[PDB]
């Protein structure tokens, strides 16, 4: 499963994560806002099996009306679930 | 036990040169050769500590390692008929328990694909087609195999020890996984369950459902939560009505007593 | 201190 987007904390203060695995560097990757494009990017890295990775993140206060999501194109939006 | 693991990466482009060192699942050390000035760059507060030396040392390892590579993917173009961009990665590490090596790792891949691996010997290689063939022989006549294994029985063990003496503070501790079971009922009728494990430190974990006694479902990776923690979820789809009957099972060395949730 | 691939392939 090559995007999954989540929180560091669950949300009730937080980040919000985009963790993307399984790409072939050299991917591109953007966070939106109510799909309105402050992100940090992890170092890229790979996995013991040769896959890649990489963490991008953002800081965020959540809202009961906001929406999020990550947009590597495919668009993955946030579940508070 | 603990690890000390370094992860390279070479990238052709139409070279990007990037080393990654970990003790553990926590990132201490980053090279990155599209950097503006390159040099060996600390990723935890508690390596800032170390000396000049250091640094210089490691930035001077990366930048030979560096043009060591692109002499391998240059070869390996040769090896393989190929005109693009090609990767090779390495990954070379020791895990040690409490000095005595538990397992040693130095091991090749190309383009995703593995290419060459120390056997578990430390003393013979593992090549994964007729190309890697060619490696394995001009390594074995170099004797390649004995000066990797000086490395991670000498050096990797011996500077593990140091960073683990270093960063103790952060090093050491055992974060709890903290669990808990979501509940959602699909549109075709039935019921997901879902069994989240999260803020656990190390990133190894078993998390398992049952039912009335046998293992079970969807799992995904562990997945960094930013912090320098894990989360990991399991997923089942049970009848309605029945959701009672499933219990979620999680192990972690930081727990005095494995987890056992239901819905 | 940490590992070489001096052995080129
Ligand atoms: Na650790």
């Amino acid at each position: 499963p090559q995007i999954q987007v989540y929180s560091r904390h669950p949300p009730e203060p937080n980040i919000l994560n985009c963790y993307v695995t399984q790409f072939h560097p050299p991917i591109e990757i953007q966070m939106l806002k109510n799909g309105k494009k402050k992100v940090e990017m992890s170092d890229m890295s790979f996995s013991k099996d040769w896959s890649f990775y990489i963490l991008a993140h953002t800081e965020f206060t959540p809202t009961e009306t906001d929406t999020y999501a990550c947009r590597v194109p495919k668009t993955v939006y946030w579940d508070r679930d | 036990s603990h690890s000390l693991r370094y992860f390279v990466t070479a990238v052709s482009r139409p070279p990007r040169y990037m080393e990654v060192g970990y003790v553990d699942n926590t990132e201490f050390v980053r090279f990155d050769s599209d950097a503006e000035n390159p040099r060996y760059e600390p990723r935890a507060r508690w390596i800032e500590q170390e000396g000049p030396e250091y640094w210089e040392r490691e930035t001077r390892r990366a930048k030979g390692n560096e043009q060591s590579f692109r002499v391998d993917l240059r070869t390996a173009l040769r090896y393989y008929n190929q005109s693009g961009s090609h990767t090779l990665q390495w990954m070379a590490g020791c895990d040690v328990e409490s000095g005595r090596l538990l397992r040693g790792y130095w091991q090749f891949a190309y383009d995703g694909c593995d290419y060459i691996a120390l056997n578990e010997d430390l003393k013979t290689w593992t090549a994964a087609d007729m190309a890697a063939q060619i490696t394995r022989r001009k390594w074995e006549q170099a004797g390649a195999a004995e000066r990797d294994r000086a490395y991670l029985e000498g050096e990797c063990v011996e500077w593990l020890r140091r960073y683990l003496k270093n960063g103790n503070a952060t090093l050491l501790r055992t974060d709890p996984p903290k669990a808990h079971v979501t509940h959602h009922r699909r549109p075709e009728g039935d019921v997901t369950l879902r069994c989240w494990a999260l803020g656990f430190y190390p990133a190894d974990i078993t998390l398992t459902w049952q039912l009335n006694g046998e293992e079970l479902m969807e799992l995904v990776e562990t997945r960094p939560a930013g912090d320098g923690t894990f989360q990991k979820w399991a997923s089942v789809v049970v009848p309605l009505g029945k959701e009672q009957k499933y219990t979620c099972h999680v192990e972690h060395e930081g727990l005095p007593e494995p987890l056992t949730l239901r819905w | 201190i940490g590992p070489r691939a001096l052995d080129v392939l």
